[PDB]
């Protein structure tokens, strides 16, 4: 996290940069990482 | 069509001045008001009545 | 918000960050594909601290 | 297709439509709109190539990346170098007469576009133009005290026209499309460059670049809304 | 910032490989035998956050359009004071309403965008 | 003596316009409309299908307007006494016809538009129309029909020729569409829809796409049309698409198409992959091939040409128009306004009657063909026409 | 009263530079969003808060100088027909214009109108009318007004259809 930038770096475990591409929008997509489905805005209002 | 016997308000007669109105402004070059003024017509009930008449006798006659 | 907590802007904060739903994708700047063949160092100058970590 | 769009300026009146179903599908031209009949486009055609335009089959986008592509009535016939050049000259001539009033030319300077129609149907109306120059410092209207007092002598003898307004490139004729690369003024007045409290604020000419101007404002009503009086005192329903 | 090969004798689209025993990018073809050596490890790119087409536009004769709007403005390169100046021009709901500035007499292009991260545009 | 050079004031603008109306009138949508289609869309309607299998149609003069009576027989008609005797302002056409061997004359009565140039009172001064019992403020631009004034209001319609791009709503698998409507002014008014469909919501797996080509029961990748047209190679290919080369977003975007079209490489497998989605098994290749041809050079994009060597053409289009489907994909552009009324046209008199009396000149002409399909060795029906219009 | 409409036409001066500002610090980028709202929503809501508070201020202003003897304002008074919007728009501005829940949009490329210059994002030319019924509009603010009616009139058939198939 001290780390100035942030990556992250996959590599699975033939053919292999198909599994990649999709491997990739699971990635982006499919991956909860806080929060409750089907939310999308919350907001704050006194 | 024609003008009107009298002021619609008043009963002016106002019938009688449409020959007039006209000669006053095409013979002597009177501006339409002192023309108006001078038929006497000096309410604006009456000053209407010449003022916005429409001849459209004139145009009916031209049929056979 | 729970009866005590309720005028805490920051515990309110807290509660739309458990419940707001959040993918890879609203914090994700790029992605992308390099062969990088030998996974003890690399061809990215900028990780080799993080590859240093191993 | 009910709501008035920015696009019916001036080409249909804002407010004759009738109420309920029909409410926003029928409407009525403004009253000084026309519709364009059709004019066969091959002149067109036939002078863009004369006028440097490479024809599709040698087009190499990789070779003239910067180049205008060129379409006449919805067809790419090729591409330009200049289009400057070629836009200055088109308008010249239609300006003229020798290309039909009634065709519709754009370019559109940063899509690399220009597009021609000369097709039935496109609706119209007329504006002044305005050029810079003069000499006489500003950006002037072209039409002057002078050519309205031929004007005005031909309206009393009852030879110069409306058409002469077009022939002499005082007056053009401006579709939707074509709209859409102008900058018009909305009184002449806002080419040259303590108030009564009683009028109306307007916001002056931020504006170096007319390339038109309106002819009068009234003229974005239609039939029926031109018989109202002060229309622009009542709200609007 | 792929950058996109193709067969040498045939104009088709080449595809990464892997030269396997000494550890190498390759691109080959897969209509020709053809193959040739790989110019970056980068293979492909995903831009969530893309500014990629911010000016789209500029072009030679981007003053003689009439509807653009003119600043006072100075620039950096030329210290003239003829822009045309315009919104970002991809078109998104998720855009600045930054100011891009066209200088009229040396062709630069600047910014208002007070946190400018940007070199090019 | 006031400067003839002066600029003028928001006064003078009245001026120019009683001029615009001085000329014009009010009505000259009406019209302007009418008069070309009378000098220039008629003519013009006869000499597209003029020949059958032999028979030629000329020239057409056009009365002016006229009765066919009760007794006492054919008579100039004017408009006062077509309302009176619920008549119908028409005239009538006269084509020139020729027979010529391989193995004046009436046709009808079009309803003529008051102050046209074919219509009495155009020419007519003040006089002439009180003579005529006329109100000299009657404006025309209207017909007389069984003796009832009748307009046609004008239709608003879509322009074509016009490519626009689409997104397409969340459920659905396609996520862009371009689409355009091909069709002319000379051949007929046939209306072929191609659309560029963009396959995948945003990140789906491989993005394709595909385009729809008439009377082809399967979309086919673009790919493939590009070599059927004849365009080989990737790079070639691309280029026609993608008129940058470091724009490597867009061709990032061309790559599954690419690998979608890989098994066809020439164009005449192109040919064939396209002529099998069009024809029954058994037909056989050559005869696939063709119709794959046909389907293309007549059919694909028919606003461009119909004739034989136009590929270059086309290829560039469908390429702009892929370039307009990806640019929005990609969120540079936005989606196309159907409501710019600058896309919008408006069919008059004229054209509207022109939809008519072409569909109809096609009866009448192919009553001709049953003259002749049927002759085992100036006998036509005027009518069809003439109460085509007027129904 | 003159008085009166010099406070209106400096209250709407004020207005339409506190927009200027926001204008100006957006363009900068330095304008923040808040959560999950957009930039320019932000800007949106922002200017239209601040026009309309001009709008108000403005009738406020004059409804305060109107006199007892206003007979506007002694039908207001009793109840028996106007209010304050009324008297608002009549009198000292009749105010943003808006179709759809916004700002006139864009129609045309990137402006409202061909009579302004592109990016446009002012008063002016998105949709506010800065002039009372009394001084009358502008032909550009007549236009937008327009729009604005029209967008009732459909709104309102369709609500008195949709209405009755309810009830029934
Ligand atoms: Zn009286
Ligand atoms: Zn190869
Ligand atoms: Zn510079």
């Amino acid at each position: 996290d001290n780390d100035e930038k942030l990556i992250i770096r996959c590599r699975v475990v033939a053919e292999e940069d198909h599994m990649l591409k999709k491997i990739e929008n699971t990635m982006l997509e499919n991956i909860t990482l806080r929060g409750v489905e089907n939310i999308e805005r919350v907001v704050m209002m006194k | 069509m024609i003008v009107p016997v009298r002021c619609f308000s008043c009963g002016k007669v106002v019938g009688d001045k449409w020959e007039s109105y006209l000669n006053l402004l095409q013979e002597d070059e009177l501006d339409e008001g002192t023309a108006l003024s001078r038929l006497g017509l000096k309410r604006y009930c009456c000053r209407r009545m010449i003022l916005t008449h429409v001849d459209l006798i004139e145009k009916f006659l031209r049929y056979n | 918000l729970e009866p005590g907590h309720a005028a805490d802007q920051e515990q309110a904060k807290l509660i739309r960050s458990a419940i707001e739903h959040t993918t890879l994708k609203s914090v994700t700047i790029a992605s992308e594909i390099y062969y990088d063949p030998d996974p003890r160092s690399t061809v990215i100058p900028e990780d080799e601290e993080i590859i240093q970590l191993h | 297709p009910r709501q008035l769009h920015n696009t019916h300026w001036g080409l249909v009146c804002p407010a004759e439509t009738p109420e309920g179903q029909a409410c926003g599908l029928v409407k009525n031209l403004s009253l000084m709109s026309c519709i364009s009949v059709g004019t066969d486009p091959m002149p067109i055609i036939t002078f863009l190539s004369e006028w440097g335009m490479e024809p599709l089959e040698d087009y190499v986008p990789h070779q003239s990346p910067d180049a205008t592509r060129v379409f006449v009535n919805g067809v790419w016939h090729g591409v330009h170098r200049n289009p400057a050049r070629l836009m200055e000259t088109l308008r010249t001539l239609r300006r003229k007469g020798d290309i039909n009033p009634e065709v519709s030319m754009i370019r559109d300077i940063r899509e690399k576009e220009l597009k021609i129609f000369t097709d039935a149907g496109r609706v119209y109306r007329p504006l002044f133009i305005v050029e810079d120059d003069e000499s006489l410092g500003h950006k002037e209207l072209k039409v002057r005290k002078g050519h309205i007092a031929k004007l005005m002598a031909t309206e009393y003898q009852d030879e110069y026209t409306w058409s002469s307004l077009l022939n002499e490139g005082l007056v053009e004729y401006i579709d939707a499309e074509e709209e859409e690369s102008i900058l018009i003024a909305m009184q002449p007045e806002d080419l040259e460059p303590d108030v009564d409290p009683a009028k109306r604020i307007r916001v002056s000419h931020h504006a170096t670049t007319f390339t038109h101007c309106e002819i009068h404002p009234s003229m974005i009503l239609g039939v029926a809304a031109s018989i109202i009086p002060f229309p622009d005192h009542n709200q609007s329903p | 910032m792929t950058t996109f090969r193709f067969c040498r004798d045939c104009n088709n689209m080449l595809y990464p490989r892997e030269d396997k025993e000494n550890n190498r990018l390759l691109f080959e073809c897969r209509t020709c035998s053809y193959v040739e050596e790989a110019g970056s490890p980068l293979v492909y790119r995903h831009e969530l956050i893309t500014n990629i087409g911010e000016t789209a536009g500029v072009v030679q004769d981007i003053g003689s359009d009439p509807t653009l709007p003119r600043s006072d403005r100075e620039c950096p390169k030329c210290h003239s004071r003829e822009n045309v100046f315009f919104q970002s021009q991809q078109r998104r709901k998720d855009t600045s309403m930054v100011l891009f500035f066209v200088c009229l007499s040396c062709s630069h292009i600047f910014t208002s965008d007070q946190k400018n991260k940007r070199t090019q545009f | 003596f006031e400067d003839e050079s002066a600029p003028i004031t928001a006064e003078d603008s009245w001026a120019v316009i009683s001029a615009f109306f001085r000329e014009k009138g009010l009505v000259s949508q009406q019209l302007d409309s009418f008069n070309q289609f009378v000098d220039y869309t008629l003519q013009d309607i006869i000499c597209e299908d003029s020949t059958l299998i032999e028979i030629s149609f000329g020239k057409i003069y056009v009365t002016k307007p006229m009765v066919n009576e009760s007794d006492g027989v054919t008579h100039a008609l004017y408009p006062q006494e077509a309302r009176l005797r619920n008549l119908t302002y028409s005239s009538g056409l006269f084509v020139d016809v020729k027979k010529r061997t391989y193995e004046k004359v009436f046709i009808g009565r079009l309803p003529i538009m008051l102050r046209s140039k074919n219509c009495y009172l155009s020419e007519a001064t003040e006089s002439d129309l009180y003579k005529l019992k006329e109100c000299p403020f009657d404006m025309g631009g209207y017909f007389i029909i069984n003796g009832s004034e009748k307009v046609l209001i004008a239709q608003e319609r879509s322009a074509g020729n016009i490519v626009q791009v689409f997104k397409k709503a969340a459920p659905s698998p396609i996520s862009h569409v371009a689409e355009i409507r091909s069709a002319l002014e000379k051949g007929s008014r046939f209306i072929s829809t191609l659309q560029v469909k963009l396959y995948g919501r945003e990140g789906s797996s491989a993005r394709t796409i595909k385009a729809t080509l008439p009377y082809i029961k399967q979309d086919i990748p673009i790919v493939i049309i590009f070599r059927a047209l004849g365009i080989i190679p990737d790079g070639e290919i691309l280029e026609h698409i993608c008129y940058d080369v470091n724009d490597w977003q867009m061709l990032e975007m061309l790559k599954p198409c690419v690998e979608d079209g890989f098994v066809i490489q020439d164009r005449e497998t192109a040919l064939d992959f396209i002529g099998r989605r069009g024809t029954a098994l058994g037909i056989k290749k050559e005869k696939r091939i063709q119709y794959a041809k046909d389907i293309l050079q007549k059919e694909f994009l028919p606003h461009i040409t119909q004739l034989e060597g136009f590929e270059s053409r086309k290829a560039f289009f469908l390429g702009y128009m892929i370039n307009r489907l990806l640019l929005c994909a990609l969120d540079r552009k936005d989606q196309d306004d159907r409501d710019h009324f600058g896309k919008k046209r408006l069919d008059l008199a004229g054209p509207l009657l022109a939809q008519l009396f072409k569909t109809l000149f096609k009866k009448l002409t192919k009553d001709i063909f049953r003259y002749m399909q049927r002759t085992v060795e100036l006998a036509i029906n005027a009518k069809t026409i003439t109460s085509g219009l007027k129904y | 009263d003159g008085p009166t409409m010099r406070e209106i036409t400096e209250t709407i001066a004020e207005a339409k530079k506190k927009v200027l500002d926001v204008t100006k610090e957006a363009q900068a980028n330095l304008l923040t969003a808040k959560h999950g709202m957009t930039l320019r929503e932000s800007f949106e809501d922002n200017v239209v808060r601040f026009l309309n508070e001009a709008r108000d201020k403005a009738g406020r202003l004059a409804e305060v100088n109107l006199k007892d003897l206003n007979n506007v304002k002694q039908m207001v008074m009793a109840g028996s027909k106007g209010s304050f919007i009324n008297i608002a728009q009549m009198s000292a501005c009749v105010g943003q214009q808006s179709v759809e829940g916004k700002r006139i949009a864009f129609g045309f490329v990137d402006r409202t109108l061909p009579h302004f210059s592109k990016d446009d994002y002012s008063p002016e030319s998105k949709g506010f009318v800065e002039n009372s019924y009394l001084r009358g509009l502008t032909p550009q603010e007549f236009f937008f007004h327009a729009m604005g009616g029209r967008e009732g009139l459909i709104d309102t058939a369709v609500k008195t259809a949709e209405t009755g198939y309810i009830q029934r």
